[PDB]
């Protein structure tokens, strides 16, 4: 949704949904991966996501 | 003129040729199959003995291949200088390159086997004959095999020397000190001692004096004995186990497929008596383990101590399992039917003492092993096992162990 | 119908079935099933071969195979004979004897593990039921082997399983 | 030379394999570099013989240790691509 909002140059809008996304979230994504359920490197969808979250935010 | 024509020559040529030009000029031979020229490794051998010579050939046969042998077990690590003041001049050593002792002893054990098989492409093997070992004569390719079990050893030594290191290095010194020698102080005494593997037996004296000599001077109040007593039988132990299992592992690659005539009785190193021999070592530790560890023991050593007494006592009757697959009952029954007796006396002194001390898994693993009907039939009773004798009265029944067991029954049962 | 299946070889259409029909409590419970089910398990087995697609079903297969051979001898020590309970055993030990060479870490590696303690309980339980009807032989010698069975049986480890959270499961 | 003076070619505890210790060294590194980028040792590198008599080494041309450790890592990895 902040792909399409800052494409459509709704940069408040983007920073609406960058508001929605908790801040903690980046070390919730790690802690799910350390108890099990998922292997000691995070799900290479999320990983990259986090990483486009963070070009996002920069 | 020179070239061609100058007469190569220099160390004499070949209408002479001492013993020492015979090993000299064989070694030349086996450091050419070391270069896999082997069109020039043969012509070297068939010319130093060739084919049509006398009887005696054969005799500086044996005594060439074993020392080269022994050269090989005994020799000088080349790549390290501590050594530089310490190897002859004219010495034609086998280099053994690798900077550490374990690396050397592994150097040596890859070399034998290819001295091994230089002895088999070049033919060598079908002529080798007894050459005298211990005071007695003993088949070549038997004496090739125990070189290899001594290195075989040694490389277990030397890893349990990377544990149990002045223990080790102590038993090292009063072996070194039994030869008489001067310690080079460029080297260590285990430098000096994994020299000569031709030799590396003799630890197995010496360590049962340190033993000894800690069972003289410490007090009984302490954990350091029972640490000495499990540290010495896992050495005896482990080497005696390298021995037996290489000597079972390659008991193709020192073979005779044929042969028309009568080998000599062979008595290999771990199956020694004398005064050092590896018998009197076991039979020494035998004594001391009862009469000095197993009556201050607790379950759990008196346990750990049994299964290394288990592992020693198998290596001594191993050593006359063999034994009595030389001797031979047709043609020289006067050394045989004694030393089966000799064998059969020894078999209760060491086993009666796992049964009286309640070990009966331990004394039955064993006389299942080497036939021993008294203490299997003693086991079974002093546990009342009658399905344990039911299995006995069928599984040794080609040995006629029911006749004797009913003896048993009949006597005092 | 795994007669019908098996007679016409379609041997991994019956096992397919058996992975169906082994979710039914009302069979498991029966001896003539599990005996079925071990039975066809093994001539599956004897079909497959060295491809890269069999090293996935024949995975399984040892899966299910030890585990209906548990299931089967516990179903044997309790309705059945003592011979009738060492040849089964004796069968089971077969079993486990090939699946042994596999040291890894996937759920066959995990289900042999286990199934090492499944093996020597159920020894164990062979020894004392030999102890329930054979008159003429001493208690120590069976109680003893019986109570090494039980202690394998008990530090064999307990899996060491990840809780997902989709999976209602036990 | 300067690559094998950054390596410290001193003896160790004497329990340990010099082919196992000197694959920490960026000598070995830089061998095992020329490996997987495709490069033959054999055509390459220089001498054995004449790395030893370039005079740069200086204090390691008289260590034993270095003298032995260098052929066997030399020939470990040269007749590995043979």
């Amino acid at each position: 949704i902040m792909r399409k909002f800052l494409a459509s140059k709704k940069h408040e809008a983007a920073k609406e949904v960058f508001v929605k996304i908790p801040q903690d979230s980046i070390a919730e994504i790690y802690n799910q991966c350390e108890e099990q359920g998922m292997e000691s490197p995070l799900p290479a969808e999320d990983d990259n996501a986090i990483r486009e979250h963070l070009c996002i935010r920069a | 003129p020179n070239s061609e024509s100058m007469i190569f020559e220099t160390t004499t040529k070949n209408e002479t040729i001492a013993q020492e030009d015979k090993i000299k000029l064989l070694k030349a031979a086996f450091l050419q199959y070391c270069r896999k020229d082997l069109g020039h490794a043969q012509m070297v051998v068939d010319e130093l003995f060739s084919s049509h010579s006398d009887l005696d050939s054969d005799s500086e046969l044996d005594r060439a291949v074993t020392q080269i042998s022994v050269d090989l077990m005994d020799d000088y690590p080349a790549s390290d200088p501590r050594w530089a003041e310490s190897v002859p001049e004219e010495a034609p050593g086998f280099s053994n390159t690798s900077l550490i002792i374990l690396h050397q002893l592994e150097d040596k054990m890859k070399a034998h086997s290819f001295l091994m098989d230089f002895i088999h492409q070049v033919g060598l093997f079908g002529r080798l004959g007894s050459f005298p070992v211990r005071g007695t004569p003993m088949a070549t390719r038997l004496l090739l095999c125990e070189h290899a079990e001594k290195l075989s050893a040694a490389i277990v030594l030397k890893n349990h020397h990377s544990r149990l290191s002045d223990l080790v290095n102590t038993a090292i010194l009063i072996a070194l000190n039994k030869r008489e020698y001067e310690i080079p102080s460029n080297l260590t005494p285990a430098d000096v001692f994994f020299r000569e593997v031709s030799q590396v037996d003799t630890i197995c004296e010496c360590l049962l004096e340190h033993e000894e000599q800690v069972l003289r001077d410490a007090p009984m109040d302490s954990i350091e004995w029972a640490e000495v007593v499990i540290n010495v039988n896992n050495i005896l132990k482990d080497m005696l186990q390298a021995a037996s299992h290489y000597r079972q592992n390659r008991n193709s690659l020192y073979r005779r497929e044929e042969s028309l005539e009568k080998e000599p009785e062979y008595v290999p190193w771990t199956a020694t008596s004398g005064p050092g021999g590896i018998r009197t070592v076991i039979i020494r530790q035998h004594e001391i383990v009862l009469k000095v560890a197993y009556p201050q023991a607790d379950s759990n050593l008196r346990n750990i101590v049994t299964e290394q007494l288990v592992a020693l006592i198998d290596c001594f009757l191993d050593g006359y399992v063999s034994q009595l697959k030389s001797v031979d009952k047709s043609s020289n029954r006067e050394r045989y039917d004694n030393l089966e007796m000799e064998y059969l006396q020894k078999r209760s002194d060491l086993l009666s003492p796992l049964l009286s001390l309640g070990q009966y898994l331990w004394a039955a693993s064993l006389a299942e092993k080497y036939c021993d009907f008294d203490i299997l039939v003693q086991m079974c009773e002093q546990t009342d096992n009658q399905s344990r004798l039911q299995r006995y009265m069928t599984q040794f029944a080609d040995q006629n162990f029911s006749d004797f067991l009913f003896r048993w029954y009949l006597e005092k049962g | 119908l795994v007669e019908v299946y098996r007679s016409t070889k379609r041997l991994k259409d019956a096992v397919a079935h058996c992975h169906e029909a082994e979710r039914n409590i009302a069979l498991r419970s029966s001896l003539e099933w599990n005996s079925c089910v071990v039975q066809t398990l093994k001539e599956y087995l004897e079909s497959l071969q060295c491809l890269e697609s069999d090293k996935s079903d024949w995975r399984a297969t040892n899966t299910d195979l030890l585990l209906a051979y548990a299931n089967l001898m516990l179903l044997t020590l309790s309705t059945r004979d003592v011979q009738e309970s060492r040849e089964l055993l004796q069968s089971f030990d077969s079993a486990l004897q090939s699946v042994k060479s596999l040291g890894g870490n996937d759920e066959l590696s995990a289900t042999f593990l286990e199934m090492k303690g499944h093996f020597y309980m159920h020894a164990g339980s062979l020894l004392l039921k030999m102890g329930q009807h054979s008159s003429n032989v001493q208690w120590r010698a069976l109680s003893e082997l019986a109570a090494l069975c039980y202690l394998i049986a008990f530090q064999v480890p307990r899996p060491k399983i990840k809780l997902i959270k989709g999976e209602a499961g036990q | 030379c300067k690559a094998l003076q950054r390596d410290n070619w001193s003896s160790s505890d004497g329990k340990d394999d010099p082919i196992e210790v000197s694959k920490d060294s960026i000598f070995v590194k830089i061998l095992q570099k020329l490996l997987k980028d495709g490069i033959q040792l054999s055509e390459y590198l220089p001498e054995v013989k004449d790395l030893l008599q370039a005079d740069q080494l200086g204090s390691l041309k008289s260590n034993p240790y270095f003298e032995f450790v260098l052929k066997a890592n030399y020939e470990y990895y040269v007749q590995g691509q043979i």
